[PDB]
């Protein structure tokens, strides 16, 4: 399962 | 903008014998960037029913793909893979050798 | 033995017109099980292994939501990084991301990973402790600061030690028939005369899984690397892998040379002799 959220760089 | 040229292997899925059905593979790897043109040829003619794997990459960030099609090796027919990439001045063509 | 779950993401800007081309693939060990392609019609995460088809519609709805969100993050990042590196709006650039987790033989969390590249070079990576970051250059120091202030590492670690492992354990169980089966290499040797006086011996390993393998030649029981040749391990296309190593030898002296094969699927390494 994918991570629920990715923060922008 | 580091560009790495594709490494190419052409081979069959199963040990080949004339007249017997098989799959022709062209494995391209080690390249960057990802845009790439890959065709399989039968006696120079582009084979139309050709599929490829989903784009992925190795730990050094270079990309790899597998292109493939069903085929039936014969005594006279030449099979090959044609590859063009921004790193190449013109398409590179690699012939299928039964023993490699 | 350990097992791994990894997701690989590639985003490529297309400045001329429109959003980046985005491709996501998920693997358990050497087996791809899901994919998303921004250019495909479905606009859905799609199955690529039978055992993931066990998951119902809620699974696909969930993964699709997240992977679309991932694609937006990467599109924004391409914009941001173009600015950090003072690049024109004209060129095409690439972001790549890989994250995932391993479990050990005890089926417990072993390792976590999260790494990020720009134009095929390291940009920023989570360290082995899952608590801090490695920035490759000064642009990446900016991202490092932002992620530290936002406590990204702590949220990532929770996912890697928790959710990530738990689903990996589930996939391994559901796909046990293939994911947990080792396929030992089918091995053989071919012989080719290259002259009246020399021959090539080629030692073949076929239909093996997982990909990791070691093939080597010995002469009279010592390793031989001179006058050899050895192709990179390559996919057969049916989920297994292939490799060969070759040596050139004086005709009639073939019996001196042995091919040695090491693979997880073999309780003991194999030794082949040209008979």
């Amino acid at each position: 399962v994918l991570r629920d959220d990715l923060l922008e760089a | 903008m580091i560009q790495r040229t594709p490494k190419i292997q052409v081979y069959s899925r199963h040990p080949a014998e004339n007249g017997k059905s098989n799959f022709l593979n062209c494995y391209v790897s080690g390249f960057h960037p990802s845009d790439i043109e890959v065709d399989l040829l039968k006696n120079g003619e582009r084979i139309e029913k050709v599929e490829h794997s989903d784009l992925s990459f190795s730990k050094d960030w270079s990309f790899y793909l597998l292109y493939y099609t069903e085929f039936t090796p014969t005594e006279k027919d030449e099979y090959a893979c044609r590859v063009n990439h921004v790193t190449l001045s013109q398409p590179k063509i690699v012939k299928w050798d039964r023993d490699m | 033995g350990s097992h791994s779950m990894r997701y690989f993401f590639t985003s490529v800007s297309r400045p001329g017109r429109g959003e980046p081309r985005f491709i996501a693939v998920g693997y358990v060990d050497d087996t791809q099980f899901v994919r998303f392609d921004s250019d495909a019609a479905s606009q859905r995460m799609e199955p690529r292994a039978p055992w993931i088809e066990q998951e119902g519609p809620e699974y696909w709805d969930g993964e699709t939501r997240k992977v679309k969100a991932h694609s937006q993050t990467h599109r924004v990042d391409l914009g941001t990084l173009r600015g950090y590196y003072n690049q024109s709006e004209a060129g095409s650039h690439t972001v790549q991301r890989m994250y995932g987790c391993d479990v050990g033989s005890d089926w417990r969390f072993l390792r976590g990973y999260h790494q990020y590249a720009y134009d095929g070079k390291d940009y920023i990576a989570l360290k082995e402790d899952l608590r801090s970051w490695t920035a490759a250059d000064m642009a990446a120091q900016t991202t490092k600061h932002k992620w530290e202030a936002a406590h990204v590492a702590e949220q990532l670690r929770a996912y890697l030690e928790g959710t990530c492992v738990e689903w990996l354990r589930r996939y391994l169980e559901n796909g046990k028939e293939t994911l947990q089966r080792t396929d030992a290499p089918k091995t053989h040797m071919t012989h080719h005369a290259v002259s009246d006086h020399e021959a090539t011996l080629r030692c073949w390993a076929l239909s093996f899984y997982p990909a990791e393998i070691t093939l080597t030649w010995q002469r009279d029981g010592e390793d031989q690397t001179q006058d050899t040749e050895l192709v990179e391990t390559r996919p057969a296309g049916d989920g297994t892998f292939q490799k060969w190593v070759a040596v050139v030898v004086p005709s009639g002296q073939e019996q001196r040379y042995t091919c040695h094969v090491q693979h997880e699927g073999l309780p003991k390494p194999l030794t082949l002799r040209w008979e």
